[PDB]
């Protein structure tokens, strides 16, 4: 009963946004043309899966979402599909010319043509909310249309609305998948410019999730459609407290509160070891506890880094179905052996643990199927350090002889920056390096 | 995506190019007079990018034929795609163009690119979307440096938004016809680098050379390299035919490939080196493949690779073969010599796969580098111009038609700013 934003930026942003929606929809049961057992065919719903939905005259439930790119492939694609009726008609917006890997170009030049029409369907969608949380973002780094059009556009909605929030789903770069090399460029120059409006973040390395795919889910050439499946999961996985119904982690404050430690440091990691190989009969049998027993190892984790070496802030998760609290404070139990867990002295920890009883609904023929249970880790951990160092040496060694830069100067913002923003990010990573 | 407009100057761009739309018009397998002969769907998805739709739904391209020798236009009606262009942009002069500059450059000529103007942007208007030019040319003698460079002038001035791409052509003492080239050389590049994005050193050099040594042709004429270019500049082209990972653009071409504003000599090369056979010949082999990209022989310019750091790298691939075991042979050869690839840019390489074959061979590669091994050429060029400049030659020529010396002596200075500018950047760390 408490409605909230959702928005995809870039091809990328509408990618996971595709890949993401048939999940949802889906888990509720709603088909294109399905009539979702749970209605009153005129805005029947308000259960939390209705809180991401509006009902027309024909109990439609359209989604408030925007898909959003200039450059125009992936939205054409949704246009010829059935998905763009199924999403709300006109609320989408199409544009001409991608800034094409220079974040300059969605700030200074190709950004600011469309980002008031873009703000526009913002304030007129949004009106017609109540009870919006806050907003849920979709968006990597790589471009100027893609991360520009990111930073410009949470300027704006945080003037616009001081109240209300916002959660960064962010696709951190890898030079597995290279699509251009001024991209380190590209995070810095945004994330310089993000913490200071957003509030919650997570950053889903596809480094790591490339990692997975090609070793076990047994597909060997890492197709944009099947990371964006696995991740799609892991979006499901974490949206899950809020979009079906009530448990722990009701709300996006919620969300902040039992993950922040101090507002700037808003990077918590995801964490989902349950997997599956594929549509594959059997492999074995796997219970509740030992999923969790599995939820230690460094190589579990949406980002790579070593949790072991660092410390904690905070742990919720979720359960799907076939309930068993008892085991699950067994496995509190267990977890004392501390060999890869440590807490913080002064702050009180919670293990938080709420429970949904939804078998995990999933798209028909996939690379994954059916399972029984699982469970996610949020951790808010210091680890997170790491990735930010790798990605400063790499920034430092190309930015040593001004690689690019006029490529960014004539484009409409001066050289200089690049060293305050270093030392920004210097400034965080001593904040991580402290912390403990 | 957007529209380019196609530019085709001089006798080796105005044929040269001639064979290179014959090639691709073929492999994208559309009628001579326009009946859809593309048996997929794929092949028609991008091919708006170089094809337009005439009055009756069918394919015209969007070239521009220019040149000032008027036998041109005969001779590009006799190849087998010369009917196809568009019977308005053969604007030609009919005086001839000699080689030899500001008789173009200058004198006359700059009455006619008010006229080529006014053409291509009638041209480009019912364009949906402009996305550049595409220009080709041989920097040697007159037309292909004269009117080419000014046409860029006109362009740059007036489509500022827009990238500009060249295919250069660099004459040699080996097919050398005239001999006032050197001094054609440094006129061009001194316009050239102040008013282009990115180029292409296609030397004719190496290129005979590998014709007359290992390809064993000892009579190249006008057939074979052109035979040679058509197939190469065509690969470079299919990264953007073609979807693809590195979905290269234009635009995004350049942002990736070039590190700074000045050094965007670009060193194109292809692996399966191949004669006008009627036969594929030479099974070739991606692991062969791989190690192929970086050979001498390859490349169509003359350098070094192993003497030489690249600053970028790019690859397209073509066929059905195995992605995976690329990428796997791609690390190692990073691997091996660390120092080939530039220590200032991690992960300068960038692949991607094309799913058509090349029409002729089964699997193949085209490459597309950039190292600072470019300089040798510009150090040939700047040794044989200068030695023929340090006493005066024909100098009475251009400087009667509305030259001077400082404008020699500025464009020397530039180009040798340009190749210290290189040697430095291969020395740091
Ligand atoms: C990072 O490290 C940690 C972080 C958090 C925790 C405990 C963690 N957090 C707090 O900071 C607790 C209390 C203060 C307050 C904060 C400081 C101000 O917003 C408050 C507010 C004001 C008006 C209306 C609603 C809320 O939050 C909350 O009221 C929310 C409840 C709502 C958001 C569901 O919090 C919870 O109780 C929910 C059920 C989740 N959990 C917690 O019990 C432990 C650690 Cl170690
Ligand atoms: N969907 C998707 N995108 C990915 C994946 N891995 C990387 N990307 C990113 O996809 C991005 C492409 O979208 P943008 O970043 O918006 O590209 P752009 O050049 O700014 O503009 P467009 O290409 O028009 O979207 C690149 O930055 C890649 O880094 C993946 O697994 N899935
Ligand atoms: N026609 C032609 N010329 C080439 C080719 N490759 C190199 N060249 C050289 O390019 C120069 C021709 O210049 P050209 O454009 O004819 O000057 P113009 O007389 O002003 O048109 C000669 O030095 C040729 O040796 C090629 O494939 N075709």
């Amino acid at each position: 009963m408490r409605e909230c934003i959702s928005i995809h930026v870039g091809q990328a942003g509408v990618q996971i946004g595709n890949a993401c929606w048939e999940l949802y929809c889906l888990e509720h049961g709603i088909q294109p043309d399905g009539q979702m057992p749970s209605d009153k065919t005129i805005g029947g719903g308000d259960d939390s899966f209705n809180t991401f939905f509006s009902e027309t005259g024909a109990g439609k439930h359209v989604p408030r979402a925007v898909f959003v790119d200039l450059e125009p492939t992936v939205i054409d694609e949704v246009r010829t599909g059935t998905y763009r009726q199924l999403f709300h008609p006109e609320q989408l917006i199409t544009g001409k010319e991608d800034a094409a890997n220079n974040y300059a170009r969605g700030h200074y030049t190709i950004g600011k043509e469309i980002i008031d029409l873009v703000l526009d369907r913002i304030r007129k969608l949004a009106d017609q909310c109540t009870g919006l949380q806050g907003f849920l973002v979709f968006h990597s780094f790589g471009g100027g249309t893609g991360s520009g059009f990111t930073s410009l556009l949470m300027e704006r909605l945080s003037v616009d609305y001081g109240k209300k929030s916002k959660l960064e789903f962010s696709i951190y770069p890898a030079p597995q998948v290279s699509t251009a090399v001024v991209e380190p460029y590209n995070s810095i120059l945004t994330t310089h410019t993000t913490l200071e409006h957003s509030d919650c973040a997570f950053m889903v390395d596809n480094e790591a999730i490339y990692d997975i795919c090609r070793r076990n889910l047994d597909i060997e050439r890492p197709t944009y459609t099947n990371l964006n499946r696995l991740i799609s999961q892991i979006v499901s996985s974490i949206t899950a407290s809020l979009r079906f119904d009530g448990a722990l982690n009701v709300d996006l404050t919620e969300f902040q509160t039992n993950l922040v430690p101090y507002p700037r440091i808003h990077f918590p990691l995801a964490t989902y070891a349950p997997v599956i190989s594929a549509e594959k009969a059997y492999h074995e049998q796997l219970s509740v506890a030992e999923i969790t027993n599995a939820c230690f190892e460094p190589a579990n984790q949406m980002v790579k880094c070593d949790p072991r070496h660092g410390k904690y802030m905070a742990c919720c998760l979720l359960y799907r179905g076939d309930v068993v609290p008892k085991d699950v404070n067994a496995a509190i139990a267990t977890i004392k052996t501390k060999r890869s867990i440590q807490f913080v002295d002064w702050c009180p920890t919670g293990f938080k643990v709420g429970i949904n009883y939804q078998p995990p609904t999933v798209v028909p023929g996939g690379d994954l199927a059916k399972v029984q249970r699982a469970v996610c880790m949020l951790s808010n951990t210091t680890a997170i350090a790491e990735a930010w160092a790798r990605l400063d040496h790499k920034f430092d060694l190309m930015y040593a002889k001004r690689a690019f830069v006029h490529w960014y100067v004539g484009e409409g913002m001066e050289e200089g920056e690049f060293s305050e923003a270093r030392e920004d990010m210097a400034a965080l990573e001593k904040d991580y390096e402290e912390v403990g | 995506m957007r529209e380019i407009v196609h530019i085709q100057a001089g006798q080796c761009g105005n044929q040269i190019g001639a064979k290179f739309w014959e090639v691709i018009s073929d492999e994208h397998g559309i009628d001579p007079s326009g009946n859809y002969v593309g048996d997929s769907d794929l092949q028609l998805e991008r091919i708006s990018v170089y094809y337009n739709e005439a009055s009756s739904h069918k394919y015209v391209p969007r070239a521009i034929l220019v040149d000032l020798e008027p036998g041109t236009m005969d001779s590009v009606r006799s190849g087998a795609f010369g009917h196809l262009f568009r019977p308005d942009n053969f604007i030609f002069g009919q005086s001839g163009a000699g080689n030899n500059w500001a008789k173009g450059h200058y004198t006359e000529g700059a009455e006619l690119v008010d006229s080529v103007l006014d053409v291509v942007r009638k041209e480009c208007e019912n364009c949906d979307c402009l996305q550049g030019f595409q220009l080709t040319h041989s920097l040697g003698g007159g037309t292909g440096s004269g009117m080419g460079t000014l046409l860029i002038s006109k362009v740059r001035e007036e489509y500022p938004d827009r990238i500009m791409n060249t295919f250069s052509v660099v004459p040699s003492p080996k097919v050398s016809d005239t001999v006032v080239e050197p001094y054609n050389a440094t006129l061009s590049i001194h316009q050239l680098v102040e008013n282009t994005d990115e180029t292409y050193c296609i030397d004719n050099e190496a290129l005979y050379d590998i014709c007359f040594r290992t390809l064993k042709l000892a009579t190249p004429t006008y057939g074979d390299l052109n035979h040679l270019v058509s197939a190469t500049m065509s690969g470079v082209t299919t990264s953007l035919r073609f979807p693809g990972q590195l979905n290269a653009d234009l635009r995004k071409l350049a942002v990736n490939m070039v590190p700074f504003p000045r050094l965007h000599f670009f060193m194109p090369g292809f692996a399966p080196l191949t004669a006008r056979g009627s036969q594929q010949y030479r099974a070739l082999t991606v692991p062969e493949l791989t190690q192929q990209m970086f050979d001498a022989k390859n490349m169509m310019a003359a350098c070094d690779p192993r003497h030489g750091r690249y600053l970028t790298v790019a690859t397209v691939f073509r066929g059905r073969m195995s992605m995976k075991e690329v990428d796997e042979q791609m690390l190692a050869i990073q691997s091996k010599n660390s120092s080939y690839f530039v220590e200032w840019i991690p992960n300068n390489v960038k692949v991607a796969v094309c799913d058509i074959p090349p029409r002729g061979l089964k699997m193949s590669s085209t490459f597309i580098g950039n190292s600072t091994a470019i300089q040798e050429l510009f150090k040939r060029i700047s040794e044989q111009f200068t030695a023929m400049f340090r006493r005066k030659a024909f100098l009475h020529w251009y400087t009667g038609e509305g030259m001077d010396e400082m404008e020699f002596t500025e464009a020397e200075s530039n180009m040798n700013d340009l190749v210290s500018e290189y040697q430095q950047y291969q020395d740091a760390t």
